[PDB]
RNA sequence: UUCAAAUGAGAACUUUGAAGACUGAAGUGGGGAAAGGUUCCACGUCAACAGCAGUUGGACGUGGGUUAGUCGAUCCUAAGA
RNA sequence: AUAUGGAUUCUUCACGGUAACGUAACUGAAUGUGGAGACGUCGGCGCGAGCCCUGGGAGGAGUUAUCUUUUCUUCUUAACAGCUUAUCACCCCGGAAUUGGUUUAUCCGGAGAUGGGGUCUUAUGGCUGGAAGAGGCCAGCACCUUUGCUGGCUCCGGUGCGCUUGUGACGGCCCGUGAAAAUCCACAGGAAGGAAUAGUUUUCAUGCCAGGUCGUACUGAUAACCGCAGCAGGUCUCCAAGGUGAACAGCCUCUAGUUGAUAGAAUAAUGUAGAUAAGGGAAGUCGGCAAAAUAGAUCCGUAACUUCGGGAUAAGGAUUGGC
RNA sequence: CGGACUACUUGCGUGCCUUGUUGUAGACGGCCUUGGUAGGUCUCUUGUAGACCGUCGCUUGCUACAAUUAACGAUCAACUU
């Protein structure tokens, strides 16, 4: 009964953060007050914590914390901040993910040696 | 975006130098045949006016 | 983030050449130098093979196209490296023998299919058939090499 | 395809001059419970068979390896 | 009918091998005066009866 | 059944995309036995045929394609000849 | 075809178990027996497989106005070989009424039950080898060319009057008792040969060589077959998801497939295919023709007559949702 | 005097990976062998550390408690009325 195991979790959001169109500190407080745990939203009483360097979101959870819900989250996050169709949140390794840009081709830039 | 319209510039050559505005420098091959492909209706005429 | 690249498939010519400036003449007269050393090396090789015949066998037609080609590629390999982008051999080492007039330079897997397809003819065509030259041969060597074009 | 338990089987079955190929294949897996493992597969081709031998202990495995005969067309993976 | 015989597969054979136009240049022979094939067979128009 | 583009001299009917529907696993799905015999597939291509049309086709012209010691026949006997 | 290794023997042609029988082998001619091939249908019951349903985790996709630790999808393992695994059946000990054991279904026992200990067929399942190196799901690079590469993960469970199918042990039915031959094996027999420098073994293991002829594409039908046709006709069979529901009924959906059948505009009469109608209720017609009315399930109740088995869902009545 | 051309040929800076070798790493039956940890329990924030229980532990000699012997009490999963 002392599987009280402290799973952790790394998210990477440096490519929109520089590219300037993300904010990682408004994402963890989306995380901090969206955490269910035991049904109810605010009961993080050491259960998970999570802290943000500016580069890399970590979680470091003993309760039901699975990627997917990590996964949902941010898909939730990024479609309240009307993200989605734009960035995409995908696994590296085991339980390292980042949020990438889905593939976008350049314009013309041909117009009096524009490029 | 500016730097990918740098990378994907242009480079030509020689083939679009003389084969640019070229037709094939083949002939017509009337029922759509290959090189050694047999064409039992016109092999025994050998010109095109016959 | 990077974006994207494509094919494309389509172009056309482009400006500012066939004006003559030094560079452009510094590429026909590279270009010429290394055609007049390779028509006096395939001479040397003719005129010792021929007009010596110290004590072995002689060159044939197909081993004096290669090894004719093979000099032209080492001496052009260390000329406009990195600067342009297209160098090489723009007409093919030809030695003709009298009747012929264009287009002579057979492989060298091709000698036994020459005795083989001419096994049968008369000896009016010898020259080409077997690859040695016989006294009294008018013998044409033709050869190009370009620099970017 | 058969399985040898004796080493001394597996030596002299190795050594039937009827014999031209062996394989080693390594492949890491996980014991009862707690950690990761190599396990080193040897498969030599008869005739009419293809004989392995199963060593879990990576120890012995290396031994295995260099006294092998120097004619078969060992490969590796 | 995927599992036949022998003499069923060469008359099939033949009747293959003879389901042809007529060849042009027998058009322009001296006094010719065969201008179609008479004897052409389809498989859906006529039926060969094994 | 509808919209756009492409092709083409020409598009209610061809191709791709966008939509709306139907068969509903005792199917308008996936295989075979009798029978057919090249209809399979590619390239070219519209005089006739497809009870309107046609740039499309099971049409017209030229080719390619069916690999067995183990699947069948071949062997055995039945009613019978 | 053949050569080795092993096995056998100077007690010439093997040993071990009380036994049922065991094993890597363990001579066996003529002749004669035995088995397999080799078999109906229906009923319930047991087990196996595939499918269906379902829980954690690791990936990918979608929804997000508000809600949803959410909805969908991937997580696989062939023939063959080794070890093991069973209802039935059999062997040994022992001696049974206060009769016991026992199936859903009543059969078995002094011709030896219950009980204790064992032997066997390998249907079928498990674990290994085959085999992760395959296949699957994802993330990338050069993304220059009709050219080339590298990474991760592929893991643990649950349930059942479920569905389809294979199989076992039983049971019912018959004035019906539900093919043959090729082929293969075994037994009885004791001919003949054989061990000492050896014979038998290719029924033990390993090694060597060969396996001819003909068929093989596609449709199998509202367009590939037959009806004179690209004809609403005819023509043998296998696989078979979710919901509702007794259900392979009808209705809606997933996988796969199709979107074919001359079109455009209007909305006269008469038609074809359907519908509704106040008050009356067969007055209509040769004739209640046609339509209406009834209808599933639970509970109560049910006459004459009868070949006693039926008639019978007779007739008649009270009900049915959601939480 | 000559360079249009890289080639025409140091070291030694900054780094990539195989690293060859230790530094580091030392990831684990080794039984060198005492009161037990997921043992029954308790001060000990659990559990350890300590003990108590005098001996737990699937188990067994050791004989015993409605012995779950009149079974009243604690242990997981379907849909029928
Ligand atoms: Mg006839
Ligand atoms: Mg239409
Ligand atoms: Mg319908
Ligand atoms: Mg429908
Ligand atoms: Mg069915
Ligand atoms: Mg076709
Ligand atoms: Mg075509
Ligand atoms: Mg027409
Ligand atoms: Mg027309
Ligand atoms: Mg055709
Ligand atoms: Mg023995
Ligand atoms: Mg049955
Ligand atoms: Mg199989
Ligand atoms: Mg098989
Ligand atoms: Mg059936
Ligand atoms: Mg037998
Ligand atoms: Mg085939
Ligand atoms: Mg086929
Ligand atoms: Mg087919
Ligand atoms: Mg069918
Ligand atoms: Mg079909
Ligand atoms: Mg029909
Ligand atoms: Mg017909
Ligand atoms: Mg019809
Ligand atoms: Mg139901
Ligand atoms: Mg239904
Ligand atoms: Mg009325
Ligand atoms: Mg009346
Ligand atoms: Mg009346
Ligand atoms: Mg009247
Ligand atoms: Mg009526
Ligand atoms: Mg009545």
């Amino acid at each position: 009964r002392k599987q009280k195991i402290a799973k952790t979790f790394t998210v990477d959001v440096s490519s929109p953060t520089e590219n300037g169109v993300f904010d990682p500190a408004s994402y963890a407080k989306y995380l901090i007050d969206h955490i269910k745990v035991e049904g109810a939203v605010g009961n993080l009483g050491n259960a998970v914590t999570v802290t943000e360097d500016g580069t890399v979101v970590t979680v470091v959870s003993t309760a039901k914390f699975s990627g997917k819900y990590l996964k949902y989250l941010t898909k939730k996050y990024l479609k309240k901040n009307q993200l989605r169709d734009w960035i995409r949140f995908v696994s590296t390794k085991t339980n390292e993910y980042r949020l990438a840009f889905y593939q976008v081709t350049p314009e013309e830039d041909e117009e009096e040696d524009e490029e | 975006q500016n730097r990918a319209a740098r990378k994907n510039r242009y480079v030509e050559r020689g083939s679009d130098v003389v084969f640019g505005d070229q037709d094939a420098l083949t002939a017509s091959t009337e029922n759509g045949v290959k090189l050694r492909q047999t064409d039992r209706l016109l092999d025994g005429v050998a010109d095109g006016s016959m | 983030m990077a974006l994207a690249i494509s094919h494309e498939d389509t172009q056309i010519l482009l400006k500012d050449k066939n004006i003559l400036q030094e560079s452009v003449l510094n590429k026909y007269r590279t270009a010429g130098q290394i055609a007049q050393t390779a028509l006096k090396y395939v001479t040397s090789l003719i005129n010792d093979s021929y007009h010596s015949k110290t004590t072995q066998r002689q060159l044939t037609v197909p081993e004096l196209c290669l090894l004719t080609d093979s000099f032209i590629l080492t001496r052009l390999e260390q000329y406009y490296k990195n600067k342009v982008n297209e160098r090489g051999i723009a007409i093919p080492t030809t030695i003709d023998i009298d009747q012929i007039s264009g287009g002579w330079c057979p492989e060298i897997d091709d000698t036994q299919n020459l005795l083989n397809w001419n096994k049968g003819k008369d000896s009016t065509f010898a020259s080409s058939v077997t690859g040695t030259l016989r006294p009294g041969d008018l013998v044409k060597i033709t050869l190009g090499v370009h620099i970017d074009g | 395809a058969r399985e040898i338990t004796d080493i001394k089987q597996f030596l002299e079955l190795t050594r039937r001059a009827d014999v031209k190929t062996a394989t080693v294949k390594i492949n890491k897996k996980l014991n009862k419970a707690g950690k990761p493992f190599r396990q080193t597969k040897f498969k030599v081709r008869g005739s009419s068979s293809l004989y392995t031998l199963v060593i879990n202990d990576a120890g012995k495995a290396k031994k295995l390896i260099q006294s092998l005969p120097p004619t078969l067309k060992v490969n590796r993976l | 009918a995927a599992q036949k015989s022998f003499r069923i597969k060469q008359k099939m054979a033949k009747a293959k091998k003879q389901n042809r136009p007529l060849p042009q240049w027998i058009r322009l022979r001296t006094n010719n005066t065969i201008r179609y094939n008479a004897k052409r067979r389809n498989w859906r128009r006529t039926k060969m009866n094994i």
